């Protein structure tokens, strides 16, 4: 009985939110957080997507979500370890040599 | 007063509105992490925006 | 069958060039010299051999020889070669000015001379390509593969007085003028296929079968504005024309290739058999805009050349002027237009030619280009200043010379069509007179304006004398006894004025 | 649907290189050696293009709910197994160099290779989601392997921040895809839609985010910021993989997404694509006029050569050559950008100015002019056949402002082009069979390039024959 709607909606409302926290936030971590929250919101999403057509079609395409989030904060995690071990800083704006 | 050319000059202004499009144009690339994330999320609101118009 | 062999001989020629630099420095120069005389003696052999003056005009197509091969059979792209009385005329000229071109760069021996050599007999082979391509991605891949190596050797074999950066500059505009030209002239030719293939549901490329194509007005209007943009840029047509005299300014110091392709005019012949028969009425609506376009070319040209400082952008303008007259030959219709245009072409072709060759070997001598350091060199030459001096009296439509033969059947036949026109433009031809007077008492006549000029100065070569007079001899010849060109290109005059006037 | 023999051998490029990094992984385990886990990743590759005639043997079929086996699915595949192979032959040279260890470069690279051939033969939303993150996450890897440089971190961590970003994008739109449509077929997306009603707000949604996602993958307006960064800081076979094999495996899926589903001919959605297409071809031809660095330069060029496939993309339905257009500029495209960026990793090699090229590497110097006139679709060369193949698709379909955009997008890219090419020829003030076979490779690729410029029939004719379902 519950809206499909209202679950796609909450799942817009926690994508969006992990946007705005990937985009106005410089520090690095905060920015994979941000990453997590809106590969997790699109893992809520298509399981909400699976639950109302009454199929594990959403709960596979979770599974593969949460394997792309586990591999891809791995690398990110590695990647803020080493950028902290050189720089000494998670200031992502000082990392801009690259322009033009 | 033609021994400058005025036709090459011109033939020539789109060479120059080439120029100052490329140099405008290329403020964008800032290298901030943070600028390129905005600019997609931008490019994300600018496509819906535009696909629920047309539908 | 000889027309493959045509095209092909300058390539091989300069793969040879190219590869036989091993064996020595001086070699290329001759290897490029019995390829251009290959080249011309077989066209001379075509010449004797076509009949063209007992051909009688029947109609497009009517070719004398006829070569096909399959190429893109997927679009039903063919090299498709065709050689008529016109197209003999121009690969005629090709060669003898390639023959000049190897002649005039006898002395380099630079430790790459194969490679410019190679340039130069691709650049060749690209303008005997457009001349013969009677298909229409063919004669586009050929009008866009001679400039590649136009390019290199304007941006690498240029001016060597010059900084390197003016050669790259007049060498990339050059480049993406003549470019983006073909592109749009592309884009006309795709879309003429595709009315074809919708039409009738053949794939081809083949200008005799996109002629009978039954297109609304103003697509056709669409199609003949591209072809006219692409030829309007390579002729030149103004405002289309600066890359002209940047390119000749630029251009090596010894002048071939100017007269490779640069002083080789395919864009008229583009207009004469492509843009006229194909568009017949586009070409009759659009008449007007393009000969209000020739007069303003040709008066343009005058002041631009009157107002130069610099013998060689003086020439390009001379080139302009006589190419707005050519185009206003080319809509008129008339039979007598047509023929004074060849005429024309060719004359302004053989005096331009003479006229840069000249100005090199003043060059070579002063070390200067600028008029303003120059005077009175008619005391301190034994050749130079008379020769200029005829070739200059030459391009201002002197009877005795080729170019008042086909500037006057020009008038002829436009004010057989519109008097307005041809009124003014003969007002461009006391403009012309007075511009190649300016040049020559800016050159020769008067006191010497520096140090250089007051100096005796060596003579010039045998050779090159040679050369020379070779080329006054073939001018007094065509403009005294003009005939034998006239009755060679005949039946295709003909043809796309009689395929012109009995489709509108 | 389960899985039959003639299934496994529709699986052999597949098997072949996930059995490839199986054996390279166990011989690093075994014992570090550089030259032999090398020869094993070019031996696994090469067995895979040439098993690509058994899989043509087998014939066109459907392996999975998810994989579909064609022509087109042979030649993407070919495609990227031709670029990972350039890549490993590239970075060989670069990889002597590397003081640390140099043996996961080949295992990424064969990842990467297994990530694009799914993506090629991806018919699911599951297996297209699967390719582009196999494809990405090796790349995250390779950008940053020499991550002691502060342009290899950099690039690695935008990349990776980014495509992060994008994944998230494209999974949410899948996600509203499959709520609205309840398949996740790719001949399912829009089927349950009639009398004109296509055009359902949450399918364009999800089809948008998807769009986005792929337009980060493509280099596309305004998903582009990352591309010259990316590409000049990782390394110099990193970009060259980067720019063919990663570039084409996605293009081939949205070829293939966009000719299955039925959503695919909605109006909207060719409109958005013509802007993002228009604005592609402008602003990479336009940002590249004055970058003098040849990496950036050749990122904004992946931009404008991707736009150029974009417009061959609008006109899929319409015209019936488009996916001939795409394959054959695909094709000359790879040959190009493997020979550009071969000779850029031929210079940058062994890991520690292409001004003045031509007075100590010659040949190098020919084969960079060659694809530089290439890339500009300059005649006698397979990129103009590409640029004649856009404009005839856009001619056919009546799509001006695209051609015009292609024909103004020339002139710039002739200019910059031109420039570097005879920057080559001016005045400026190795010794292993590895840096012979890497100059091999790009010689190779010029003659194919000048030789497919001049005679462009047979693969015309190979690309006519990679033909998909109907
Ligand atoms: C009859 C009109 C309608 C039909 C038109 C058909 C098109 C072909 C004929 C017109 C061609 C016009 C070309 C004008 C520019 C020529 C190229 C040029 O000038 O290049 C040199 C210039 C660099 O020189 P410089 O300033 O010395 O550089 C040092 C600065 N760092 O280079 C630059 O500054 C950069 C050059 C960028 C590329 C050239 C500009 C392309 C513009 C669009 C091309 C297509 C035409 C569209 C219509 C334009 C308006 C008519
Ligand atoms: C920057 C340089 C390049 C310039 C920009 C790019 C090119 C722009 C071309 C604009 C064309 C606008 C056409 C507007 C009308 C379209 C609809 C229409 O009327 O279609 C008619 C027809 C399709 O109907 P159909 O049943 O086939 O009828 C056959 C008619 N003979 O249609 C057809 O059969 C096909 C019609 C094709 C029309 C010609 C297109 C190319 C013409 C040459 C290039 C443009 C003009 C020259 C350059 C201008 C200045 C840059
Ligand atoms: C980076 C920025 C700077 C560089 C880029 C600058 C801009 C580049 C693009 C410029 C060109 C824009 C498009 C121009 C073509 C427009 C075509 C058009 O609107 O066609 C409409 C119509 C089509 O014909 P239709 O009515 O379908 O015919 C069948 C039924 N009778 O057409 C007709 O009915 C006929 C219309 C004829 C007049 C329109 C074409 C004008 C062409 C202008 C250039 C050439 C001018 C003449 C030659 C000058 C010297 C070369
Ligand atoms: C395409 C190159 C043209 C060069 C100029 C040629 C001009 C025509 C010269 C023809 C020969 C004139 C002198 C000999 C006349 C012989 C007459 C024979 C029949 C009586
Ligand atoms: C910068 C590139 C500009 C290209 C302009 C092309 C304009 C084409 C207009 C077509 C109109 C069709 C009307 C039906």
């Amino acid at each position: 009985m519950i809206p499909l709607q209202h679950g796609l909606i909450l799942a817009a409302i926690l994508f969006v939110l992990g946007l705005t926290g990937l985009v106005i936030r410089r520090n690095l971590l905060f920015m994979l957080i941000g990453l997590e929250i809106m590969i997790n919101a699109s893992a809520l999403a298509f399981v909400v997507a699976g639950s109302y057509w009454g199929q594990t079609d959403g709960q596979v395409m979770y599974i593969l979500a949460i394997s792309l989030a586990a591999a891809e904060a791995s690398i990110g995690l590695a990647l803020l370890l080493q950028l902290h071990r050189r720089r000494q800083n998670l200031n992502i704006d000082s990392v801009s040599e690259m322009r033009g | 007063l033609l021994k400058r050319d005025p036709l090459n000059s011109m033939m020539n202004i789109p060479a120059v509105l080439s120029r100052f499009a490329g140099k405008g144009l290329l403020l964008s690339e800032n290298g901030y992490l943070r600028w390129y994330v905005a600019s997609m999320s931008i490019g994300a609101v600018v496509v819906l925006a535009l696909l629920m118009v047309l539908r | 069958m000889l027309l493959p062999w045509l095209i092909l001989i300058p390539f091989i020629g300069g793969f040879l060039c190219w590869q036989t630099e091993r064996f020595g420095v001086k070699v290329p120069r001759w290897i490029a010299l019995i390829t251009m005389g290959l080249t011309l003696a077989l066209s001379l052999q075509l010449w004797l051999q076509g009949g063209y003056s007992l051909t009688q005009s029947a109609g497009i197509p009517q070719w004398q020889s006829e070569f096909d091969m399959p190429w893109i059979p997927r679009f039903g792209i063919s090299i498709h070669l065709a050689i008529d009385g016109l197209s003999l005329l121009m690969v005629v000229l090709t060669g003898l000015l390639g023959v000049l071109a190897v002649l005039c760069s006898w002395k380099e021996i630079e430790k790459y001379q194969g490679f410019f050599h190679l340039n130069l007999m691709w650049i060749l082979g690209g303008v005997i390509g457009v001349f013969l391509a009677i298909d229409m991605f063919l004669f586009f891949f050929f009008w866009e593969m001679m400039l590649v190596p136009m390019y290199f050797l304007i941006a690498l074999w240029g001016h060597k007085a010059s900084d390197g950066k003016t050669r790259i500059t007049a060498a990339t505009k050059f480049f993406i003028y003549t470019q983006a030209s073909g592109l749009v002239m592309l884009i006309a030719i795709l879309a003429l296929v595709f009315v074809h293939y919708n039409a009738t549901g053949v794939w081809t490329f083949n200008y005799e079968e996109l002629l009978n194509t039954p297109m609304s007005s103003g697509v056709e209007y669409l199609l003949m504005l591209g072809f006219f943009i692409a030829f309007a840029v390579k002729m030149p047509v103004v405002p289309l024309h600066g890359w002209l005299p940047d390119a000749h300014s630029q251009a090596p110091t010894a002048g071939s290739v100017d007269l490779a392709g640069i002083l080789l005019k395919t864009a008229a012949y583009g207009l004469l058999r492509f843009s006229l028969p194909l568009f017949p009425n586009a070409s009759a609506e659009f008449a007007p805009i393009a000969m209000w376009l020739g007069v303003i070319g040709i008066f343009y040209g005058a002041w631009m050349a009157f107002a130069q400082t610099d013998i060689k952008r003086l020439i390009a303008y001379t080139s302009v002027s006589h190419m707005g007259f050519v185009l206003i030959a080319i809509y008129t219709g008339s039979q007598l237009a047509y023929q004074g245009a060849v005429i024309q072409m060719i004359a302004h072709g053989l005096s331009a030619a003479g006229l840069f060759i000249l100005c090199g070997q003043l060059y070579e001598r002063i070390h200067t280009r600028d008029m303003r350091m120059m005077g009175g060199l008619w005391s301190k030459m034994k050749w130079l200043p008379a020769l200029s001096l005829f070739f200059a009296v030459a391009t201002l439509g002197m009877p005795g010379t080729g170019n008042f033969v086909g500037e006057f059947m020009i008038l002829f036949g436009s004010f057989q069509v519109v008097p307005v026109i041809t009124v003014i433009s003969t007002f461009g031809l006391v403009f012309a007179s007075v511009y190649s007077l300016a040049m020559l008492h800016r050159a020769y006549f008067g006191k010497a304006k520096s140090q250089i000029a007051s100096q005796e100065l060596p003579g010039m070569s045998l050779r090159e004398l040679f050369m020379i007079l070779l080329l006054v001899v073939l001018l007094v010849l065509l403009g005294f006894y003009p005939q034998p060109i006239l009755d060679t290109s005949h039946s295709a005059i003909g043809n796309i004025q009689q395929w012109f006037v009995n489709s509108v | 649907m389960t899985i039959t023999p003639q299934n496994l051998i529709a699986l052999l490029p597949l098997l072949i290189v996930g059995l490839t990094v199986v054996v390279v992984m166990l011989s690093i385990a075994w014992r570090r050696n550089h030259f032999l886990n090398a020869t094993l990743s070019v031996i696994g590759l090469n067995a895979a293009l040439v098993s690509l005639w058994f899989v043509g043997q087998a014939g066109a079929m459907d392996v999975t709910p998810l994989m579909r086996v064609d022509g087109f699915a042979m030649l993407y595949t070919g495609l990227v197994l031709l670029a990972s192979l350039a890549t490993c032959t590239f970075a060989y040279p670069w990889l002597e160099g590397y003081n640390d260890n140099k043996d996961e470069f080949y295992l990424l690279v064969l990842i990467a290779a297994l990530g694009g051939i799914l993506l090629a033969n991806a018919n699911h939303l599951a297996s297209l989601f699967l390719g582009i993150e196999l494809i990405s996450l090796p790349l995250f890897g390779l950008v940053g392997y020499a991550f002691r440089q502060k342009r290899s971190l950099e690039a690695s961590i935008k990349y990776t921040i980014l495509s992060a970003a994008a994944s998230s994008f494209l999974l949410f739109g899948m996600a509203l895809v499959y709520a609205q449509s309840g398949d996740l077929s790719f001949v399912a997306l829009g089927k349950n839609l009639g009398d004109g009603m296509l055009n359902e707000p949450l399918l364009l949604a999800g089809f948008g985010l998807m769009i986005v996602g792929l337009g980060f993958k493509l280099s596309l307006v305004p998903f582009h910021l990352w591309t010259p960064d990316v590409y000049q800081g990782a390394p110099a076979p990193v970009s060259t993989f980067l720019a063919t094999a990663s570039k084409i495996a996605i293009f081939g899926v949205v070829m293939r997404l966009f000719l299955y589903a039925p959503v695919g001919d909605s109006e909207a959605i060719r409109v958005v694509l013509a802007i993002i297409a228009f604005a592609s071809i402008i602003f990479g031809n336009l940002m590249a006029l004055s970058q003098t660095n040849i990496k950036r330069l050749l990122g904004y060029s992946s931009i404008s050569h991707l736009g150029y496939l974009l417009v061959a993309l609008i006109a899929l339905q319409t015209g019936e050559m488009s996916m001939e257009a795409v394959g054959v500029y695909l094709a000359g495209y790879l040959f190009s950008s493997l020979g550009a960026f071969g000779v850029v990793s031929l210079m940058s090699s062994p890991y520690r100015s292409y001004r003045g090229l031509f007075w100590h590497r010659p040949i190098l110097a020919a084969v960079m002019t060659v694809m530089m006139l290439s890339l500009a679709g300059i005649p006698m060369t397979l990129g103009f056949i590409g640029k004649f193949y856009v404009l005839a698709v856009g001619v056919q379909a009546h799509l001006w402002w695209l051609v015009g955009a292609v024909v103004v997008g020339s002139a710039i890219g002739l200019y910059y082009y031109l420039r570097v090419a005879v920057s080559l020829y001016l005045h400026a003030p190795p010794s292993n069979w590895q840096y012979s076979a890497g100059g091999i490779v790009v010689l190779i690729s010029a003659l194919l390039v000048l030789v497919l410029g001049v005679w462009p029939q047979p693969l015309i004719s190979i690309v006519r024959l990679a033909m998909p379902l109907m």
